[PDB]
């Protein structure tokens, strides 16, 4: 299934927030937990070859996370009142190579110290 | 941490102003069973003020579903088909449809070209009125600032108060 359908798996009912939401993908509408569902394929991780190209893509988004004020949109609001903690959770291929997953890390301590939890799953 | 709270959403171009009843719990989101409030640019304080409280009392303080794994307000209700992501964009797009049809706009482009968008929420300490940066034309956001240009009344504002509060938040819109 898609990345962001398994996503959801995992999370309560009711999660899911509204196609094109910003960055947030899902929302715990009791506790208060947003998650950003990013994945990287095969063939984008392939064409993100070049260094520093996929700590960047990983970058933008941790940031539009963590700069996150408030979003309304497809009749829903949400705002960072509502947060209470921020999450990627990050698909990447086999063909992830050393220097992609340096980057990848890299991303990880960033967004931790942006107060945003990235969450890596190797996806065959 | 969370305490009961009523939420309601204001939408306003040159045409007309339009009072939307919001339910939820931490997000509050367009209530299929709420009521909404048209009106021209021109409504007194009074009423506008009115079509907002009468919009507040129909928000509905509910989750999905039960949830076990934590703790939960006792004062929640629950309503799967509110939250449900297929009917909420689809409750929306009649809710949009609706309007251009009844202003005959036949572009969806030109019904949100011009219009700002105001948050409502209430609860037991204060009434907080809030207004947004029109980032895209469906797509409404932070003003942005932390976030002190929030209009916030007292729980005991008059009708005529809360009215004219909101054209202040309007006013404020970027
Ligand atoms: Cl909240
Ligand atoms: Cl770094």
């Amino acid at each position: 299934m898609p990345w962001e359908d398994y996503v959801g798996k995992t999370l309560p009912v009711g999660s899911r927030l509204p196609p094109n939401f910003k960055t947030y993908d899902y929302f715990d509408r009791a506790t208060g937990a947003v998650v950003s569902a990013k994945s990287l394929d095969t063939q984008t991780m392939a064409k993100l070859s070049n260094p520093n190209q996929v700590y960047s893509s990983i970058k933008k988004n941790i940031d539009v996370t963590a700069k996150f004020e408030k979003a309304s949109l497809s009749g829903v609001t949400v705002n960072s009142s509502m947060i209470t903690s921020k999450e990627v959770r990050l698909a990447v291929p086999v063909n992830t190579t050393k220097a992609q997953w340096t980057e990848i890390n890299r991303a990880i301590e960033y967004g931790k110290n942006q107060g945003v939890k990235v969450t890596v799953t190797q996806v065959k | 941490d969370i305490v009961k709270s009523a939420w309601a959403s204001v939408k306003m171009n040159t045409d007309f102003i339009c009072v939307d009843t919001y339910s939820g719990y931490r997000s509050n989101q367009l209530d299929p069973l709420g009521v909404q409030h048209l009106s021209s640019p021109d409504v007194s304080d009074l009423d506008l003020g009115e079509m907002v409280k009468d919009a507040l009392s129909h928000s509905r303080f509910v989750l999905p579903a039960p949830r076990t794994d934590i703790w939960i307000h006792p004062e929640v209700t629950f309503d799967l088909d509110l939250y449900d992501s297929r009917r909420t964009v689809e409750r929306y797009d009649e809710w949009v449809k609706k309007l251009m049809v009844h202003y005959g706009y036949k572009t969806k482009r030109a019904l949100f070209k011009d219009m700002k968008s105001c948050d409502i929420c209430c609860n037991h300490d204060a009434i907080t009125i809030s207004p947004t940066r029109h980032e895209k034309l469906e797509v409404w956001g932070g003003t942005g600032l932390k976030g002190s240009d929030n209009v916030i009344l007292s729980v005991d504002s008059s009708p005529t108060e809360i009215g004219a509060g909101l054209r202040l938040a309007l006013s404020r819109c970027k």
